[PDB]
Parts: C-alpha cells; sequence; structure tokens
C-alpha cells in the first residue's frame, strides 16, 4: 500500500510538461544517445493489457512486448539493460553460458521468478540448445511441469528482453538480413522490435561522445526527445521511478479509441500489400495485434485511458525502425 | 613506520634533475634473470600498478583495472614473467588454465576469478581454453561482476581481478594476418584486453652470442652494482603506491583527445582496436604511470610516454611505425630520448602551442 507522501509525489509527477522527455532521459543517464532504443525498453516496462473476451471460453491473449536488440561490439547495448532491470518492481538479470533447459524453465525457473515483471538475458546468440525451450512459455503464457508434461502448470507472465551479437563478430554490410542472425522465422516473429544497430565512423557525433567520456571521468521522433545543450534536463531519481510503474500498473486500464484504430489498419494495409512481394519476414497477422499491444503501451505513461491520434503517431515512427525504414 | 616513507622519499628526492633514472631503476629490478626485453617489462609494471574505479549514483559503475595478454615463439620467457609476476603481488592464485575445470573459471563454492578478490590471476595456455569456458568470462571481464540463476538460487558475486594471460600462436606465425587470423579468437573477446605485444624470434648474430654468454657463464645481475633491490623492498613499493589518487590536468586530456579522434579513421582503423573501449584504457593507462613516479598530476610527460607504448603494441597497421619487443635495450640516457619522442609526436598531431612550454620547462630543470 502507497503512503500519502507517495500520491503526493505521484501527482507531482504528473503534472510535468514534458513527461515523455524526463522518463526516456533518466532511465539511463551515463550513455548518451541511443533515443529510440531507450524509448523501446521504456514502453516494454509499462506493458499493455489483457483482454479476457468472451469469459465463457477466454482463450486470453497476452498483453506485454518482447524487445531483442542486435549490434556491433562496444556499442553500449549491456547497461541499458541493467538499468532497466534495476527499475521495475520484480526483475531478474541472467547470463546466457550458465544457464541451461532447467535453468530457464521449472526444474523455480528463472521466468517463474519473474513473474509480473523483466527476466532480461544477455549472451542470447550464445545459446543453441535452448532456443527451443522457451517458444512455450513466451506465447501460451503458461509453463507445465517439466517431468514427461503429467499436468502441474504454473503461470509464467514475462517480458523477456535479450541482447545478442551477430555471428561474424562485426556486421558486414554486403549480405543478406537473415543469415547475419542465425535465427529461424519462428523464432524472429515472436518479437516484436528487433533493432539493428550500426557501428560507422562518422565526425560529430565522435567529437561529442569524446567529450562526453572524458568530461563524466573528472518535428520527427527523433529530435523532440533529444537535448539541446544549454539547457537543465535533471532526472527523476530511480527510487522514485520504481514507485510509478508499480502505480500506473493497477489503477489505469487503457482502451483504443475510434480515431486511432484507422491508422492502424492503414498501415498494416500499406505493409501487407508491398512486402507480400519483396523478400522480408512475412508479416502475419501478429503485427496487427502488436500494434494494438504498443499503442495501448503509450496511454499508461502519461496515466490516461484513451488512444488519441497523436498517440498512435508514435507507435509509427517507432516501428520503422526494425521494419521497412531498416530492412534496406 | 615512518622509516619506509623516508627511504622512499630519499631515493626519490634524490634523483630529482634527472626524473627518468629513478624510473629505469625500478624497471631493472623486474625479472632479473632475463636480458633486455625493454618494453615487456616496462608494460608489466604499468599493468600491475592498477587504477582508479569511478562509480555512478544510480546504477553503474566502470572498469577500473587492465588486462595484458603475450603471444610469442617457444623459447622466449612468457612462463618466467607470469611466475615472477604471481609472487610479488599480496594475493594471487596460479591457473594452469586447460588443466582447470569450469568450477574455477566460474561459480560452482568459489573457484578461481571468484577467490582472487583485489588480485592478479595469472593464466597461461589460452589457446584451447574448453571454448564454453572461454565465452563463460566475458561478463566476467568487462562488469567485475558475476550474474548467475543456477538451480534457481539466483546468486551475485563480486571479481575483480586483473588477467594477465599468454598464449602460444598456433600455426605458423605471419607479419600478416593480424592476430585474429592467426590465433583465431572472437572480435568481441579480442578487444577487452587493453595491450596485445607480439614476440617475434628473427634473425640476429649478436643477441644469440650476448644470450650464450649469459647462460654459460652463468652469470647473474651482469650489472655487478649493489644497486638492485630485494624482492621484500619491492612488494612494499607495489603495495604502497596503491593509495595515492591522481587527478587530471589540461596540459594532459587534449593530446589523448586529440589521438583518438586521429586514430578513429586513418585509412584502415584495423577491425577491432579502434572502438570506444580505446579511450577508456588510454585514461586508465596514463593514470597508473602516473602512480608508479610518485606524483598526483597527470602532466605531458606522462601522456606522452603513454602514447608510445599503445602505438608500439598495435602491430602491423599503425600511424608511426612497428618495432619489435625482444630487440630492445635499456637506453643509456633517457632525457635526450624522450625530447626526441616530445617533439617527434606534438608535430604531426598539431599542438605546437605546448612544445615551447614543455622544452621552456625542461630547460629550467
Ligand atoms: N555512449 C557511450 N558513452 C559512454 N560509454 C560508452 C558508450 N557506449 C559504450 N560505452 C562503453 O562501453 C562499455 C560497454 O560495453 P558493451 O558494448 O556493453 O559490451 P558488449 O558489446 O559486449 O555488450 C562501457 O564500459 C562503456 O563505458
Ligand atoms: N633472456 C633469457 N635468459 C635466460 N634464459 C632464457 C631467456 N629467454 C628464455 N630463456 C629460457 O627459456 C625458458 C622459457 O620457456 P617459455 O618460452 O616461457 O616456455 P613456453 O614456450 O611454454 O612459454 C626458460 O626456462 C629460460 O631458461
Ligand atoms: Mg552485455
Ligand atoms: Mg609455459
Amino acid at each position: 500500500e502507497f503512503s500519502l507522501k507517495d500520491l503526493y509525489a505521484i501527482q507531482e509527477i504528473q503534472a510535468e510538461e514534458n513527461l515523455f522527455k524526463l522518463i526516456v532521459n533518466s532511465l539511463c543517464p551515463v550513455i548518451f544517445g541511443h533515443e529510440l532504443v531507450k524509448a523501446g525498453l521504456a514502453l516494454a516496462l509499462f506493458g499493455g493489457s489483457q483482454k479476457y473476451a468472451d469469459d465463457k471460453n477466454r482463450i486470453p491473449i497476452r498483453g506485454d512486448p518482447h524487445i531483442l536488440v542486435v549490434g556491433d561490439p562496444g556499442l553500449g547495448k549491456s547497461q541499458m539493460l541493467q538499468a532497466a532491470c534495476n527499475v521495475a518492481p520484480r526483475g531478474v538479470y541472467v547470463c546466457g553460458n550458465t544457464t541451461t533447459t532447467s535453468g530457464l524453465t521449472v526444474t523455480a525457473g528463472a521466468l517463474v521468478l519473474g513473474d509480473q515483471g523483466i527476466c532480461g538475458i544477455d549472451q542470447f546468440d550464445k545459446m543453441g540448445n535452448q532456443h527451443q525451450a522457451l517458444l512455450e512459455a513466451m506465447e501460451q503464457q503458461s509453463i507445465s511441469l517439466a517431468k514427461a508434461g503429467v499436468v502441474c502448470s504454473l503461470p509464467a507472465r514475462t517480458s523477456i528482453i535479450a541482447a545478442a551479437n551477430p555471428v561474424g563478430g562485426h556486421y558486414n554490410k554486403a549480405k543478406t538480413v537473415s543469415e547475419n542472425l542465425k535465427m529461424g522465422s519462428a523464432l524472429l516473429s515472436r518479437f516484436d522490435l528487433v533493432f539493428i544497430l550500426l557501428d560507422t565512423p562518422n565526425e560529430h557525433h565522435d567529437h561529442l561522445l569524446s567529450e562526453h567520456v572524458i568530461a563524466i571521468r573528472a518535428k520527427p521522433l527523433s529530435e523532440r526527445l533529444k537535448v539541446v545543450p544549454g539547457e537543465t534536463i535533471d532526472p527523476i531519481p530511480h527510487q522514485l521511478l520504481r514507485k510509478y510503474i508499480g502505480y500506473a500498473r493497477q489503477y489505469v486500464y487503457p482502451r483504443l479509441s475510434t480515431e486511432a484504430a484507422r491508422v492502424l489498419q492503414d498501415f498494416y494495409l500499406e505493409l501487407r500489400k508491398q512486402s507480400q512481394r519483396l523478400n522480408s519476414s512475412p508479416i502475419t497477422t501478429r503485427q496487427l495485434e502488436s500494434l494494438i499491444r504498443l499503442t495501448e503501451a503509450r496511454a499508461r505513461l502519461e496515466l490516461r485511458e484513451e488512444a488519441t491520434k497523436e498517440d498512435a503517431e508514435d507507435i509509427v515512427e517507432i516501428m520503422k525502425y526494425s521494419m521497412l525504414g531498416t530492412y534496406s | 613506520d615512518e622509516e619506509v616513507q623516508k627511504e622512499f622519499e630519499d631515493f626519490w628526492e634524490y634523483y630529482k634533475s634527472d626524473p627518468f633514472a629513478g624510473r629505469n631503476v625500478i624497471l631493472a629490478s623486474l625479472c632479473p634473470q632475463v636480458f633486455g626485453m625493454y618494453l615487456v617489462k616496462l608494460a608489466v609494471a604499468m599493468v600491475l600498478a592498477g587504477g582508479i574505479q569511478r562509480t555512478d549514483a544510480t546504477g553503474t559503475r566502470v572498469r577500473g583495472e587492465s588486462h595484458l595478454l603475450l603471444v610469442g615463439d617457444p623459447g622466449t620467457g612468457k612462463s618466467q614473467f607470469l611466475k615472477y609476476a604471481a609472487k610479488i603481488t599480496p594475493r594471487s592464485v596460479l591457473t594452469t588454465g586447460i588443466g582447470s575445470t569450469s568450477a574455477g573459471l566460474t561459480v560452482t563454492e568459489a573457484g578461481a576469478l571468484v577467490l582472487a578478490d583485489a588480485g592478479l590471476c595469472c593464466i597461461d595456455q589460452f589457446n584451447s581454453l574448453k571454448e564454453h569456458d572461454r565465452t563463460s568470462i566475458h561478463e566476467a571481464m568487462e562488469q567485475q561482476t558475476i550474474s548467475v540463476a543456477k538451480a534457481g538460487l539466483v546468486c551475485k558475486l563480486n571479481t575483480r581481478t586483473t588477467i594477465l594471460a599468454a598464449t602460444n600462436p598456433k600455426g605458423q606465425y605471419d607479419p600478416q594476418e593480424s592476430v585474429s587470423v592467426n590465433i583465431a579468437l572472437g572480435s568481441p573477446l579480442l578487444s577487452r584486453f587493453d595491450l596485445i605485444l607480439v614476440l617475434l624470434d628473427t634473425k640476429n648474430e649478436d643477441w644469440d652470442r650476448i644470450i650464450s654468454s649469459f647462460i654459460l657463464e652463468n652469470k647473474g645481475y651482469p650489472s655487478k652494482s649493489e644497486k638492485l633491490w630485494s624482492m621484500e623492498k619491492m612488494k612494499t613499493y607495489f603495495c604502497l603506491i596503491r593509495n595515492l589518487q591522481p587527478t587530471l590536468s589540461d596540459v594532459g586530456n587534449q593530446v589523448l583527445l586529440r589521438y583518438y579522434q586521429m586514430q578513429r579513421q586513418s585509412d584502415c582503423r584495423n577491425a577491432a582496436r579502434t572502438t570506444i573501449r580505446l579511450l577508456e584504457s588510454l585514461i586508465r593507462l596514463a593514470e597508473a604511470h602516473a602512480r608508479l613516479m610518485f606524483r598526483d598530476t597527470v602532466t605531458l610527460e606522462d601522456a606522452i610516454t603513454v602514447v608510445s607504448v599503445m602505438e608500439s603494441s598495435m602491430q602491423g597497421g599503425a600511424l608511426l611505425g612497428g618495432v619489435n619487443a625482444l630487440h630492445t635495450s635499456f637506453p643509456e640516457n633517457p632525457g635526450e630520448q624522450y625530447q626526441r619522442q616530445c617533439e617527434l609526436i606534438l608535430e604531426k598531431l598539431e599542438l605546437q602551442s605546448l612544445l615551447s612550454e614543455e622544452l621552456r620547462r625542461l630547460e629550467r630543470l
């Protein structure tokens, strides 16, 4: 139960002008850059809604996303995840070399302990035998006994966040996408967003990054989140940010509005007609559900119950960073 | 006890006109059973000096140690260096590597890395280190902590160690075909190692005779002068300089900050020694070289000394040239060599505004 001062602090935090910048630029302030990648984790921390339609039979559908990050080494894709795991009501961090099939699953596995939380897994690529052991837990949203499958099920609600390295160390720029990841068409479709990061030798970016790392030790939705030097964006302490997700996850249930659904319908019908002829990951009906699940997510961060056209216009730009915008 | 501090202060105060003579005498006592090996005997001291840890407020903290790796043809002296460095440091655990199971390299019971907190874990025979075991250490080499959830226990342990390893070059070594090909190590692994010094044996008719005379005449310490140093004195020295906390300066950082920007893209930028984990080491070495000379203010001299070692570390492709580590000897006068190195470096990477000031400082000293 939350104290009175807790409610006062939550109400005060809700009153900020730009509530999205103060959350997307305070999850981890050491890392410089990577705005959309941090926005993805910020969206995934909250989650979506659970649909119990047709209560006679239901067959419920999961209401939380799954994010995978793949890119060149040295970019820093192992500290955006530590902060994400730390800022959570319940989290767990496990490596991908010291854990086996009996470890991730019940034998109480890592997934069970990460109930209603995040179970971020590092070094995803190094796994070669446990790949076919979580396709059931991720989709069915339940896990049964591992002893000959004699019933005895137990709930397992997880929001797996994974990071991995390409097969050939550095990822070269003249191949096909499918052979640089070593993944089938079954495990590459469950995940909601699959960001691909490159490391190129620019000039201004390096000059800013070196200055930032030397100082430490002594409009599209890509510029409105960036900080122009000459202002203060003082971050919320993680102690106070951990007691905001909890209030947001049990006192508001968002739902879509009639205006927002049209944009998603148009985007789905535009993706399908174009990528059914070109070569890419097949667009099943899962993406239409994914857009709904993420547009509901951008209504639990600002503590509202609706989906305006502006909110549905943000899961269109962040979506074009692993799909069409990046497949080229 | 004031006696030890008084003795060290006297020793480092006598050598005031010549500052590098003290460092040369310091280095001469490291592994005194071998002849030569200037850069190799300097890199070990720089690595063993250590670094400074900087932790951020909320959750994160960056590394503050260093690592080293040696490759060379059999019959060069890697084992002597490892065995000698396993004794000076207070706490050390020496393992065989391929002769050690997974229970040591990771947690099981405490293994080897967990058992060497605030120490130095020597590792030998790194060529075929049980590939699973050789990838189960990527997390413990860079974050200084272990993170496992085996058997549904959720246990976290701390491991702050400096890894010193040496592996043979499987397959006949070639001047070309950079170590990523000859040794066949993955790019993610071959990026956390600060220095990769290549030892190569070649055609010479003088080093052969000198080594033969050294071994045959049983002449230990050809410098018959009684300066040397006992092992207790060096243990005290490398357990006492680990308390000073140096701070950066302004005549300092800019040199590294320009060197990294120029090295980021010359024409090749190698393939794996160009990432951002280079400026995180070019500082941890410059701060270590300032704790070996009894001061706490990094100046132009420390940066100019740490630039050359890193320049020679990158074998083959570089910006100045590659010099073999084996065929090197102690210079007769280090001051003139330093004065030449400063003038050479500070020209192509343009900060001539500091050359005049440094020369003026060197004049009235
Ligand atoms: N933008 C950045 N600012 C400061 N440090 C960075 C940045 N990007 C990467 N780093 C450095 O990179 C290191 C993280 O390595 P990382 O890329 O996570 O390894 P891996 O590629 O194996 O996941 C950190 O020590 C951090 O200091
Ligand atoms: N400069 C030197 N002076 C005296 N002995 C040397 C010198 N260099 C090498 N040695 C001899 O070579 C041996 C070192 O073997 P080493 O090459 O370390 O084995 P490995 O190839 O397994 O690492 C020592 O026993 C030492 O006697
Ligand atoms: Mg990582
Ligand atoms: Mg040996």
